[PDB]
């Protein structure tokens, strides 16, 4: 599997583009680099090939952009640089730039925005476990936790479930699990089991019982017998599936 | 001195407890500064019981033992700024920013559990200035959502911080003549069932009976709330005499436990008051408090079984009239008794008159009578509360507001299979 | 203290806001320079709900008067109402939504937000105890419609449990392209809206043509609906004194939220309760195409104002509940919330609102589904849609979204024991 280039391939007006006032000439210019490179790449070069300023750029559309077409496009490149870089491309440094954006956008409801942002969130997750025994990306698990407080309650669904994914998918210890457990993990999961809105709590009851099915019924015993009974045998009742 | 808190909580409870400690107040010759009235040197009641709801300060004044509590600041604002604004101190007078909004679960799991630590946290200060508190009034709604929603949630936590004191609810049961929103029934079921465990005897207020009294009795073709509480504040008035004054009978939060209850869960009885007259004997008015049109909830005391009786007489009083009256009741046979019931009534008498506010539409009467039975008929109030509510939820209607507030679901069908559990128990009881 | 924040979107949501601000105004004893002139206490007690305390003493409104056109917003500057509104609550682009729902909700609209966003968090910082919002505006242009969905949607991302008031001028047969704007504005409204008041434009036409009526007849109907819906809002006070309080007893269920409105007196020698009663409920004095007979009730909230006796209201009140028992369903006790009024509207002895969550309104968006349904099966007009930013799945959602909100409020129209 060869490896391309993608940065010698811009539109040589991107850069004055994608800053525009104008939402088509953001939008154009990063279809047109999609259409035209990103969509049909299959392997990247990192050797001598410097990303942060193009993804510094998408990174900045998913976070502060207005129009959720040119959110949806960027979310989508970021998704595609990533998979196509792997690892060690792709560094922390990139992850830093397009990370909080996209956990910032997670806010929005649009079914194939949101997905973009998920996917790119998943990728990124993937190739960086927010739970890694090593211990090194605790940063970006302090950032999806930061967010599962977050006043906006689709934000606080999103990256919930972005957590859990992170513990189900763990294959390879808890150890990073286990130190922000009591005193990060469980005082969070309780505000959204107890969240007002079911969607929510539902979402609270998932979390609950995947801690049960890891560190065991017994350690939260404590904790449990201080929710509702209701919500106490609604996890339960979860831990079975 | 074995004093004893009143708690209020939402516009039911703070307005009806505007209208008790009114009375209290001029039964005792206090005036609204919270100083005696000219020329008293003592409040009538004690030395006795007098100590018993109002604090002496030692600077000649005098503060009623009362907690009022709601999530807004209105209904308690005309408190503040009332004529009676000195008579509480501003501590004893709690608000909030927004209210439960006619919904149980807001009081119960979210705002009203805002304010809960301020609350509890009075209440501890009320109760360490305290030589041997008694136990608790607790004075609320149940159809609204801080009445129900925050005041179950007291109740909870006034059990387990204080497990070893007594507690007498007056619970205001929803009527339509006078009703604030549609999801009363849900409310009051809610509560019936969240305070059925953390209260010893709750006496159920009907505002349909009241209205009604109002309505024929004193003649007032559209009763207000004023109206209402003016009764209500003269029966609660009379049932709180014995504590208050000398009585021979319910001189003791434990003693209407002893004296009505059997079971745990049989602690509701029905209150009877005679007589209700208009500005414009003893035989005559306990013969009253066995007729349908003179009960605090609306339901023929005719039907049904009485378990457990106290007539509790007010003002002048011959034992001899009442001894008469009392044995005429039994003989010519209203009974209608328990076969198991061992003593049947239990008499109860408080020299001092009756009174009545000037500012209101009620006659001062020389002696007045009030009935406590722990009778089955009150199911009756139950079973109409049940059909509201069962048609309602068979279509799950507004259970999203209370689902969509931290609720489960669930609690709906717990709370009706416990007053389904309670309506069994009383008429199994009365067998 | 309960205040609302009122946001007026586009040319209808502008003049409809004028309108009422200009009305209310007048209820509270106020100027149009701001200062009190009342002789009631009641008209002091619950003024600062929609109104700011100005510290010259003056009373100013608690509104944001939005507008991708600055067409309409200059024509509320230099009017009456435009002296006491708050010059940095005048948002204004430079384009225009042209009539589509794209240019208000995705492009132009959505490049606008975070300048009102910024006004009203400014707003919401000086309020003790906001309550909620309440929008006017349009379904059938493109910047009431389209931008007015999008604010709804994003004030609810910052504001997540506070009301959402709405008042939704539907278009008539009478802009060609306002079945679709309509259309996918209910979509957004059924999402996230707490409250919607659906004006049909149709029926305030029929009702004005009093004895061809301009936009403003049109809009003093409006205006003097609006007064007496918020009656229970602006003055104390004992049934839904919130709109919290009155979503609860007016939303049996989540997505049927949409309320008919009816008011009384209307007409071109005083009237009695009875009059007064049937005058309301009539057909003919409802705000929307469709009338009440052809379904049930609900729920209802009946607002009286002025020299009237509460109990000759209730006694009336509950006269017409016992003989029209059939256009109410029997699975919801006590439906009827009646609240009485002393003050009156002016120049009025006595007057009657009508808040009702029948499910006869199914008529209304029966009504645009068909004229939607008819574009959509051509695929007209789709280009001007599309090229903003949106799929045809987004109308084929609308379409069936609408379908499913019919079919429920004929679901419960049919509803047994
Ligand atoms: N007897 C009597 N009943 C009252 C009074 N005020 C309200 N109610 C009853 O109380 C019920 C509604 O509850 P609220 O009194 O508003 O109590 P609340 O907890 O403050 O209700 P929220 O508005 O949710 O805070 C209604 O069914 C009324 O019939 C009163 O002054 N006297
Ligand atoms: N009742 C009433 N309806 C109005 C009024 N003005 C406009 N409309 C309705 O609004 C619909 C179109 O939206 P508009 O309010 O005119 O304008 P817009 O929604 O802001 O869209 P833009 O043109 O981008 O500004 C028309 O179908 C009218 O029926 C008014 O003053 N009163
Ligand atoms: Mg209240
Ligand atoms: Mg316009």
């Amino acid at each position: 599997l060869p490896e391309e280039t993608i940065l010698d391939k811009l539109p040589k007006d991107f850069q004055e583009r994608i800053t525009s006032s104008k939402w088509k000439d953001r939008v154009e210019a990063l279809e047109e680099f999609w259409d035209s490179v990103l969509s049909q790449t299959k392997k990247l070069k990192s050797t001598s090939q410097n990303y942060s300023n193009l993804l510094g750029i998408y990174g900045h559309i998913i976070q502060k952009d207005a129009n959720i077409q040119a959110v949806a496009l960027a979310a989508q490149s970021v998704e595609l640089i990533c998979d196509k870089l792997k690892t060690p491309g792709f560094s922390k440094d990139y992850v830093s730039l397009v990370f909080t954006p996209l956990l910032d956008r997670t806010k929005e409801k649009k079914p194939s925005v949101i997905e973009a942002i998920r996917k790119a969130l998943l990728t990124i997750c993937k190739y960086y476990d927010p739970l890694a025994s090593s211990g090194r990306n605790e940063d970006m698990l302090k950032d999806i936790l930061e967010h599962m407080k977050h006043k906006t309650p689709q934000i606080r669904m999103e990256c919930t479930q972005l957590f859990n994914a992170s513990m189900k998918e763990e294959k390879d210890g808890y150890s990073t699990l286990q130190r922000y457990l009591k005193d990060e993990v469980v005082p969070i999961v309780i505000q959204i089991v107890n969240d007002t809105q079911p969607a929510i709590r539902t979402i609270g009851f998932e979390s609950f019982a995947i801690l049960i099915k890891i560190f065991g019924m017994n350690t939260f015993v404590k904790t449990l017998e201080h929710l509702d009974n209701l919500k106490r045998k609604k996890i339960e009742e979860t831990v079975k599936t | 001195m074995r004093e004893v808190i009143s708690i209020n909580v939402g516009q039911a409870g703070c307005q009806i407890g505007n209208a008790c400690w009114e009375l209290y107040s001029l039964e005792h010759g206090i005036k609204p500064d919270g100083h005696l009235e000219d020329g008293l040197s003592k409040p009538k009641g004690g030395e006795e019981g007098f100590s018993t709801f109002f604090h002496e300060t030692g600077y000649g004044k005098f503060v009623p033992r009362a907690i009022y509590v709601d999530l807004e600041p209105n209904v308690i604002d005309e408190v503040r700024n009332g004529p009676y604004k000195d008579l509480f101190h501003p501590e004893q007078l709690i608000s909030g920013k927004e209210d439960a909004a006619n919904n149980y679960a807001r009081g119960h799991y979210t705002v009203g559990r805002e304010i809960l630590g301020d609350v509890l946290d009075r209440i501890r200060k009320l109760a360490d200035q305290c030589d041997g508190l008694q136990g608790f009034l607790f004075t609320h709604s149940l159809g609204g959502g801080t009445g129900s929603g925050l005041g179950s949630l007291l109740l909870e936590e006034l059990s387990a911080e204080y497990g070893k004191k007594s507690k007498l609810e007056f619970a205001v049961y929803p009527a339509p003549q006078v009703s604030t929103s549609v999801v009363e029934p849900y409310n009051t079921v809610l509560t019936t069932h969240t305070t059925l465990e953390h209260a010893d005897c709750t006496f159920m207020v009907d505002n349909e009976a009241i209205y009604d009294m109002c309505k024929r009795n004193l003649d007032i073709p559209r009763p207000s709330f004023a109206n209402l509480n003016n009764l209500i504040a003269q029966v609660v008035s009379s049932v709180t005499a014995s504590l208050r004054f000398d009585g021979s009978l319910n001189v003791d939060l434990n003693e209407f436990q002893t004296n009505l209850v059997p079971y745990p869960r049989i602690h509701f009885p029905l209150v009877s008051y005679s007589p209700v007259l208009s500005k414009s004997s003893v035989s005559e008015i306990t013969n009253a408090c066995f007729e349908p049109g003179n009960q605090m909830v609306k339901c023929d005391p005719r039907d049904g079984k009485y378990m457990a009786t106290c007539l509790l007489y007010r003002g002048d009083v011959v034992t001899r009239d009442v001894q008469r009256a009392v044995e005429q009741v039994k003989n010519k046979k209203t009974v209608q008794l328990v076969d198991w019931c061992p003593t049947g009534f239990k008499i109860g008498i408080c020299y001092e008159p009756p009174t009545a506010t000037p500012n209101s539409q009620l006659a001062t009467v020389d002696r007045a009578v009030c009935m406590l039975s722990n009778t089955t008929s009150i199911a009756e109030a139950w079973k109409r509360i049940d059909r509201k509510f069962d048609l309602m939820y068979a279509k799950r209607a507004f259970v999203h507001w209370y689902v969509g507030e931290g609720m489960e679901e669930g609690e709906f069908t717990e709370a009706r299979e416990d007053l389904a559990a309670l309506e069994r128990d009383y008429i199994e009881v009365g067998a | 203290m309960r205040e609302i924040i009122h946001i007026s979107t586009g040319q209808c949501g502008n003049q409809i806001g004028a309108a009422f601000w200009e009305t209310i105004c007048g209820e509270h004893g106020l100027d149009f320079n701001g200062t009190y002139h009342g002789h009631d206490d009641i008209q002091k007690e619950r003024l600062n709900v929609y109104f700011n305390e100005a510290s010259s003493g003056k009373w100013v409104p608690r509104s944001i008067n939005v507008d991708l056109e600055p067409g309409t917003i200059d024509a509320v500057r230099n009017s009456a109402i435009g002296n006491l509104f708050r010059p940095d609550n005048y948002i204004f682009g430079q384009s225009s939504a042209g009539n589509v729902w794209a240019k208000g909700h995705y492009t132009e609209g959505a490049e606008l937000v975070d300048s009102v966003m910024d006004v009203i968090r400014r707003e919401a910082e000086g309020c003790d105890s906001l309550q909620g919002f309440q929008i006017t505006h349009s379904l059938g242009g493109g910047t009431g419609s389209g931008m007015g969905t999008l604010l709804i949607s994003k004030i609810r991302e910052e504001f997540p449990d506070r009301m959402m008031a709405t008042f939704s001028v539907l278009p008539s047969p009478k802009t060609r392209v306002e079945p679709y704007n309509a259309t996918l504005s209910v979509h957004q409204l059924v999402e996230h809206s707490d409250e919607t008041f659906c004006i049909d434009n149709e029926a305030l036409y029929d009702i004005c043509q009093l004895k061809q009526p301009s936009y403003g007849d049109l809009n003093n109907l409006v205006s003097s609906v609006m007064s007496g819906v918020t009656t229970s809002l602006r003055y104390p006070g004992q049934l839904n004194s919130d709109l919290r309080k009155l979503a609860v007893n007016l939303v049996p269920f989540p997505r049927l939220h949409f309320f008919m409105v009816g008011y009384a007196p209307l007409t071109a020698r005083s009237l009695t309760v009875p009059e007064l009663t049937q005058q309301m409920f009539d057909a003919k004095n409802m705000m929307a195409a469709a009338d009440p007979r052809n379904g049930r009730y609900l729920t209802v909230a009946a607002f009286f104002r002025g020299k009237v006796s509460v109990k000759e209201v209730e006694d009336e009140m509950h006269k017409v509940q016992s003989k029209n028992s059939d256009y109410f369903v029997e699975w919801i006790p006590n439906n009827v919330q009646t609240a009485v009024c002393s003050v009156a509207p002016q120049g009025l002895d006595m007057a009657a609102t009508f808040i009702a969550n029948s499910t006869s309104i199914q008529e209304l968006f029966k009504r645009v589904g068909d004229q939607f349904s008819a574009m959509f099966k051509r695929k007209a007009f789709l280009h001007w849609y599309t090229s903003e930013g949106m799929d045809e799945l987004e109308f084929s959602e609308a379409e069936s979204n609408m379908n499913d909100l019919v079919s429920e409020y004929q679901q419960y129209q049919e509803a047994t024991v």
